[PDB]
């Protein structure tokens, strides 16, 4: 090896080059050997001269000796033939061809190439008995009626016949007529031979420079053009070198020599190392032992990474793809090595890099590929080695106007002038983005009509996943916008496109310059992520159930710059597939062990600061019952959220597209129902952030008077204004906002059957008591006009300006309570709940006994029971009658009854309902105390809540 | 100079960290596990059972004062911070090498 | 209405057609599939869009040569002699006008110049000098290397073609670039060397399909002159289309049939006019797109032929799963699990439907045909096999207990190595003992025999014995370089082995195996390629996650029914891919939600605040959990409360693992490679063996295969004694685990009678415990041979006297009055191994001053065994005012001397799993304590899944 190491600086500049060339074609398959009788003469095998002399022997007598020329070789054959017979012929055929001769390890090495086809002029059968003890298997083609009934796509072609099929002088080509009448005895062969001569390159490695099966294949390929075809290499191993007039002479005519005996030293009878000599130093196709200059790593790495400029970022974890398995990239810019059995030519590419010593020292071009390669990987992160390097950096810039929501700029971008085909990828992708999908599958059919032009696999590609993807999304649309033309040509064209096939599809240049781009045609795209996260899991969960807090360094790095690569690659290539739910199950779970690492390791008496990327991720991919899933189990209210000018202008730009797509004439059906999910998990999140007056004034705004109804009811609301104003507080422009929504809603009553349709049982009411809460000296100035004008009729606007009662005037509440009185239940629960009563005459507890009377009613064949109960128990109801309605609800016997009731019947909820003065009245109590503090354990136990234990924490013990 | 190991285990109040003490209890070479079984049927009354090694079991008197802390692999003696976690931490052993966790 | 009109009345020209055309349209379409349908296409597609014809320019050819036009209609070869004549008498620049006049035009193409690319051919050749193809195919987006020049060959870019074999336009109008005249054809062979070879290997290695010519047509000829240079079917017969508009003459149908055509005409299948081509070209060609509706099955001797063509090649196989059957047939038929087929998409005729109704009703059956019936024979017990019985809509009897029938699979070794010994009748037989001999870590004989397999399986046709046998030797391969990671960079391979696999498997890539491989190998066993890399459970996984998020009718038959079939597809086909840790977190997040599940499901009072572990159930948990997992699952979920059956299967299971110790380790039997792999499963399944109700003789050979057989640096001698409790808490000792725990104690006494063996222990567990154990169910047991080995005692030997003083209850009274003829209380271990083993009652006063002095000497650890001395205050038996002097020394002892000045955020979360009721009961009787220690019980019941703190605060504090 070393010593031949010697012999790879020891070369002509064509040798080496030509090994660049037999082994970039033994990657290709490009590499056709055409394996001849040298190498089946070694393992001896009886050789024609022998048997010419024997035809010569029973012809004449007297054998020769004066030493055989040329065609005298295939004339005394053929004597014989017109003389003797056939039956002889074919005997003495018989006698020295049907031996048994073991294959030398040189049958083996050809083998060990992974030739594309392998065409012989042997008659033998040792080719294919060393094809069969390697495992591979080759359509044996030695006669015409083979060719179509071939059975493999590599082919053993045996061009000079052979003799499986019998000893026969007919089957082959070795009389002299056979070599005249070859051309009409063998059509298909030779078409066939001659067909892949000049599809591929082809290897001699068996002949001699005389031998007329050369000059045959000389003569044709002089018969063709300038240079139409590629020169054949020929392999010589002789003992003798060779001469320079005749390496000149043959190298015109078409062939290229390298030669065996101008390389090493050797005998004369020695020609097994020889062809191992070539075939020792052709093997090395793993090798690749060229780069051992400052000149070659540089061109190494501008093979392999060039043709990726069209990209605009390549992720870590795909880079230690686009470089066979070493290097493992790590994600904040540390390259580990992993195998690398040879030179370090990132190593040497970092040496050449910063110390500018040996920068210097390049030629001309390979400093603008130094310059080149220097600009592409500063841009994706990678920066150095893992020994020399502490300063790991952070802040990825994810710098796309589709991720950050900006819509605002694209719809200024897209009605520009186009001036590229990049630049239509761009338009298309947010078109695309912006729910405009028509224009999108014609403007990407466009690309991919557009790029058949120019050479670039990674626009066409992407293009038709994207086109494909979209037409999953309008497939995926329809079967829940677009004219009935549409959806006949969309479900014409992509019947029958496989996405699988659309990878193996593809010339060469795709299917290796570009490798990464084949784990988006299907969802092997998350997927060492995702296994990675499942061990990370584990790891800080077994963690959290043992108390070890980890002093030392964490491993949110690991899963935070891990998802943050994934994100980048498909919207900075303007990539279409992020319509599927895996991506979102893996932001969900990362995102959620993120906020539960960050809130376990807080409380630890022995980063995740969430800036602006820690909140789109939560916004567009979470639901609110995934947010509220974190809010009961980890307070994020601790957390202290920064760049809180940047999710705050992201959150008004959401208010704003809300305010603008809503005012007269915006929605498409298509952008809504995309749009309005991220609008919704986007607001309810924004608690956490703490707004100016013009940021909440402008998205309590877009959320009261804005934000369309069926997708968001009146008292479903009244959660998110109480979030938004429990954060902040209400500077008499929020009063002015939510007064406004008021005296909006009052004037919706004027005429009948409205209603105010509602989930929660909240309504109107609830923001009049939140005005009251924070502005407790209130005086609506519109809302008094309303109910001075007020008649006789009109009832459902005089009980509405009656659940607001409160916020009126003195002679607003006597002319108003000029009409109103209490006749029955809901005008006392709505009595005491805007707190005009502050104790019951006897007829409101007896009215209350003919409700729970018709509740009888309902037990003998908007529940307001446990209301009573509570009541009677909070000594408000002072009567002995209301004991009767036992066995009727388990709440109204918890407090009607609380020594009869059976405490297993107890609900492990009741007491995240219940206020201050009902919570320390139960605690006050025996019974209540010694089996609900029973319950709040064991639902301390089976829950994530810490609600429970604020309970049991500040009223029980 | 080796606080990147340094964990911190909760249940006992120790902090797991291999070093190699040189105590006075003269020894050299001393370090600590410590055990958490839960229901250990007649082996007093405690939590954990400390199971000094010296290359081996000691085999119990009780003085360690010690003079030599030095952490594994990442040497250049430790001893100030096993001071300062021993003025914070008041249990016995608060550098523990290992906890079993039955 | 087209659809209903043009269709179903072709679906009528599909009834009406002799029994050729219709086995035509199966091999032009089947060919479109594989990629070996080739179109020739021609010139009467191309005059259609209509592009100036050639009888145009000879007629012009012969106007400005001779004038007065010919009229006397032209015949053969005077087509090719006036553009010659022209071109020796007028010249080049006036032919070369010509052309400019007249082939300079832009006609937009037809639908039939798209039609012909809307079949995805493998390759297009033409005779046409236009640019329309071209222009059709760049309306599609669709890219061919268009080789009109014989410089184009090796200069093509991708190996699509668009072989324009009589010249082009492209390069300018002249009559050199194109075969026009008379000598171009006669000098053809000598000026087109290369288009034409490629030309006619193209015919030789494709089926070709002529679609715009007539049966003169020189060109034709030209074809059928060389084809009939040929054998005796060497080739394939090319299938001429013939579109005119009157139908064939009988005798030019055989004429040209025997010349080497096979003629699909479109005259004799539609009726129409004469002069209206368009429609006989759309009427082959909608009849030959129909690539995906195959309506060639709508008899009932049909379905049974297109199931066993994508069924029968898969009888190799001896399992499938569900999961990889809806990629069997495409994406209609999602087959559940539970043997219920669910209709998806099927725009179509129910196939699948009508074999069910062929199936179990026999009257059906019976008129089938004779080698029908036998195809039905195989394809009823393939579908029987398998688990696939019926439909959803009249099922309702869907059944369960899958059948993982493996010898590897239930850990049988005991038969496998008289498997291997055999001999050897097949390569299926091979492959089951090179699984074996893999399976049992002979992995050296197992890579030479899958190797030989590699080598064997050249002969026969089955890709997949070949290529999971690869795939087996590459995860094989992974299991020798993560073994020698380990084990050298106790020596299990020779360096002879280790050269020659790094190799043969270097630069051999996974993914790079089943997309180099015959299309047999691409169609016909298609779901064999997620085995190559981890996409195998992906489906799986992805349909676990919603179920972890979801938890009438329960859910766990979705789980527990589709892990069984993940387990199956590997053992019953012999792959050795199972040394990957996805599938083991897929089982433990699998197994651990069924758990979860059904512990959950169990306390519902129905108004709230199966899984009935059979043997699959434990082998799962045995070998592919860890011992710190099932202590997670007993720490949070209570499995006693589980009815384990099948305690007969368990127990010989278990007891197989203990004679696989017991045999291995008597006197030598340990490979290394074997060893490690094996004695992971034996500690995690005898962990989990406290919930099998075992024998006597199921007992009493697994506590002796766990005390004697099973080695150390595994299992240490106090490890070992959580073990015996768990497996003496179930059952009760008749008797014989007496005999066997005094039999270890009088073993390790024994092996003290030198010096220096300590007994290493990471617990601090030791042999006093399984003393206490015996005296904890045999309270009046006394050991004869321990008796005797105190009665034999001497001054010397202090070893094992000590080791006899914490065994000291289980002696004799002359054994210890002997015995306590040498030891007496001196120090702290021998005063804590007093109170350990009972003999003493009350303190004497020089014990707590021996106290004193230990906690002096604590004392000289705090200026530069004590919880156990705070709580013996504690309880009262320390008589001493002095002991409350070492405040701030421990958490535990302050929290004990001195109960109102500790500060209790200092209370670790723990130390309440850690007492015993009488201390448990005096915490509780007091103030502070209660009031702080209530605090911490009450926020660690929040903060962990562990039930015991629960357990605590109700019965002691509550």
């Amino acid at each position: 090896g070393e010593k031949l190491k010697e012999v790879f600086l020891m070369l002509d500049n064509n040798v080496v080059e030509c090994i660049k060339e037999i082994t970039e074609s033994s990657r290709n398959g490009k590499l056709v050997f055409f394996v001849g009788a040298g190498v089946s003469t070694l393992s001896d095998y009886p050789q024609w001269w022998r048997l010419v002399d024997k035809y010569h022997e029973e012809l004449y007598g007297s054998p020769k000796k004066g030493n055989y020329s040329s065609d005298e070789y295939l004339r005394i054959p053929q004597i014989f033939y017109n003389v003797k017979g056939e039956m002889a012929f074919d005997g003495i055929l018989k006698d020295f061809f049907q031996v048994d001769k073991p294959t030398n390890p040189i049958h083996d090495k050809i083998l060990a190439m992974n030739p594309a086809h392998v065409i012989t002029t042997n008659y033998d059968n040792l080719i294919d008995t060393a094809c069969w003890k390697r495992g591979k298997y080759f359509s044996v083609i030695s006669a015409e009626e083979d060719v179509a009934n071939a059975t493999s796509s590599r082919y053993l072609l045996k061009v000079h016949g052979d003799f499986r099929k019998g000893f026969k002088g007919e089957n082959v080509v070795l009389k002299e007529d056979d070599y005249l009448n070859y051309d009409q005895n063998y059509p298909l062969i030779s078409n066939l031979m001659k067909t892949i001569i000049a599809t591929h390159t082809i290897v001699f490695i068996g002949y001699g420079l005389g031998d007329y099966n050369i000059n045959m294949l000389l003569n044709w390929v002089r018969k063709l053009q300038k240079d139409s075809f590629h020169k054949p290499f020929f392999i010589r191993t002789d003992p003798s070198p060779i001469e320079n007039e005749t390496l000149i002479y043959y190298e015109n005519k078409g062939l290229r020599i390298i030669d065996a005996a101008s390389l090493i030293d050797s005998n004369e009878y020695d020609y097994l190392e020889r062809y191992s000599a070539v075939m020792d130093l052709l093997i090395e196709s793993q090798e690749n032992k060229f780069i051992t200059k400052d000149d070659e790593v540089i061109d190494y790495i501008y093979g392999k990474i060039s043709p990726l400029f069209a990209l605009q970022y390549i992720r870590k974890i795909d880079l230690k793809h686009v470089f066979e398995y070493d290097y493992h990239f790590e994600v904040n810019g540390t390259v580990v090595r992993h195998k690398n059995k040879g030179f370090g030519y990132m190593e040497r590419f970092f040496e050449l890099k910063e110390s500018c010593d040996e920068r210097s020292k390049l030629s001309k071009k390979q400093y603008e590929r130094f310059n080149a390669l220097f600009n592409f990987f500063e841009k994706n992160g990678v920066i150095c080695m893992a020994k020399d390097a502490g300063t790991l950096n952070t802040s990825i810039e994810i710098n796309s106007l589709a991720y950050h929501g900006k819509y605002d700029v694209m719809k200024k971008f897209i009605e520009e002038q186009s001036v590229s085909i990049e630049d239509d990828y761009k338009k298309a992708f947010f078109l695309a983005c912006l729910g405009r999908w028509e224009e999108s599958y014609d403007l990407y059919s466009n690309i991919i009509l557009n790029s058949i032009d120019e050479s670039n696999g990674c626009v066409y590609y992407l293009s038709q996943i994207n086109r494909y993807r979209i037409y999953q999304s309008i497939t995926q649309a329809v079967t829940q916008p677009f004219t009935d033309e549409f959806l006949a040509r969309i479900e014409r064209e992509m019947t029958n496109f496989n996405i699988d096939d659309l990878f193996n599809g593809m010339p060469f240049e795709f299917q290796k310059k570009y490798k990464i781009l084949e784990f988006l045609s299907d969802n092997q795209f998350l997927y060492d992520d995702t296994v990675k996260l499942f061990e990370l899991t584990n790891k800080v969960r077994s963690e959290m159930s043992e108390g070890s807090y980890s002093f030392g360094m964490s491993s949110d790095i690991v899963v935070l710059l891990r998802l943050y690569d994934n994100l980048r690659f498909l919207y900075e290539n303007c990539l279409w597939s992020v319509s599927f739910h895996e991506f979102h199950q893996y932001i969900r779970n990362s995102m959620s062990l993120l906020i539960e690492k960050a809130e376990y390791e807080r409380t630890r008496d022995i980063g995740f600061f969430m800036e602006y990327y820690d909140f789109v991720n939560i916004s567009r991919h979470f639901k609110i019952d995934d947010i509220k899933n974190l809010e009961r189990s980890c307070s994020i209210d601790k957390i202290r959220f920064g760049e809180q000018e940047k999710i705050e202008e992201y959150l008004v730009g959401i208010a704003e597209e809300i305010t603008k797509q809503f005012s007269a004439n915006g929605m498409n059906v298509v952008f809504y129902t995309q749009f309005i999910s991220e609008a919704k998990a986007a607001l309810y999140f924004a608690k956490y952030v703490k707004l100016s007056e013009e940021g909440l004034g402008k998205i309590v705004k877009a959320l009261l008077f804005y934000f369309p109804e069926r997708d968001l009811d009146i008292g479903k609301r009244y959660v998110w204004l109480e979030r938004l104003t429990k954060c902040n507080e209400l500077p008499k422009s929020i009063i002015s906002i939510i007064d406004d929504f008021l005296v909006l809603q009052a004037e919706k009553h004027i005429d009948q059957n409205y209603s105010e349709v509602s989930s929660n049982g909240l309504y109107s009411r609830d923001y009049g008591a939140l005005i009251k809460h924070f502005e407790k000296n209130f005086i609506s100035k519109r809302l008094s006009e309303i109910t001075l004008c007020l008649t006789q009729d009109k009832q459902k606007q005089i009980d509405f300006l009656f659940k607001l009662l409160p916020l009126l005037s003195t002679n607003a509440k006597s002319h108003l309570l000029s009409f109103k009185s209490v006749e029955n239940i809901n005008d006392l629960m709505n009595g005491i709940r805007i707190g005009l009563i502050d104790e019951f005459t006897p007829e409101h507890e007896e009215l209350i006994i003919e409700y729970l009377e018709t509740r009888k009613v309902n037990y003998i064949v908007n529940d307001y029971m446990s209301t009573f109960g509570i009541w009677y128990f909070l000594e408000e109801i002072n009567n002995s009658k209301m004991e009767e309605f036992i066995g009727m609800d388990d709440q109204y016997d918890f407090f009607v009854d609380p020594e009869n009731f059976d405490y297993k019947k107890f609900i492990p909820s009741w007491l995240k309902n219940y206020n201050d003065k009902l919570l320390g009245k139960i605690a006050g109590n025996k019974h209540m105390k010694h089996h609900v503090i029973e319950v709040l354990k064991e639902r301390v136990k089976n829950s994530n809540d810490k609600r429970y234990l604020e309970i049991l924490m500040n009223y029980f013990i | 100079g080796a606080t990147h190991d340094l964990v911190y285990h909760s249940k006992i109040n120790t902090f797991v960290w291999d070093v190699e003490f040189d105590i006075v209890l003269e020894l050299n070479k001393c370090y600590f596990v410590k055990c958490f079984n839960p229901y250990r049927i007649n082996g007093d009354f405690a939590v954990s059972s400390i199971d000094i090694f010296s290359e081996g079991k000691r085999l119990l008197e009780f003085n360690f004062k010690i003079t030599k802390a030095v952490h594994v692999a990442t040497s250049k003696d430790v001893t100030e911070i096993v001071l300062h976690l021993s003025e914070r931490i008041s249990s016995p052993f608060p550098i523990v090498k290992e906890v079993v966790y039955l």
